[PDB]
């Protein structure tokens, strides 16, 4: 979307590997904060949003 | 700013009690070997508050 109404996606009821993502060098940026992004596969949660 | 005070984000491995460590060498956080420069998921570790 245009950046004022971006798009949320509510993520719930499955497991998670968020390395599948920052694995691959073909994002122009991956950056992670309050968490280094290792450890988010160790993590559960209620709901995820993207 | 002040830059004379430096300090240490992230490490291969942590400390044990009184472990000493200078070395400057660059982190490999990802998929990147760094082999001494930076690149996508490859920092160099050490910073300052300025």
């Amino acid at each position: 979307a245009s950046v004022y109404a971006w798009n949320r996606k509510r993520i719930s009821n499955c497991v998670a590997d968020y390395s599948v993502l920052y694995n691959s060098a073909s994002f122009s940026t991956f950056k992670c904060y309050g968490v280094s992004p290792t450890k988010l596969n160790d993590l559960c949660f209620t709901n995820v949003y993207a | 700013g002040n830059y004379n005070y430096l300090y240490r984000l992230f490490r291969k491995s942590n400390l044990k009690p009184f472990e000493r460590d200078i070395s400057t060498e660059i982190y490999q956080a990802g998929s990147t070997p760094c082999n001494g420069v930076k690149g996508f998921n490859c920092y160099f570790p050490l910073q300052s508050y300025g």
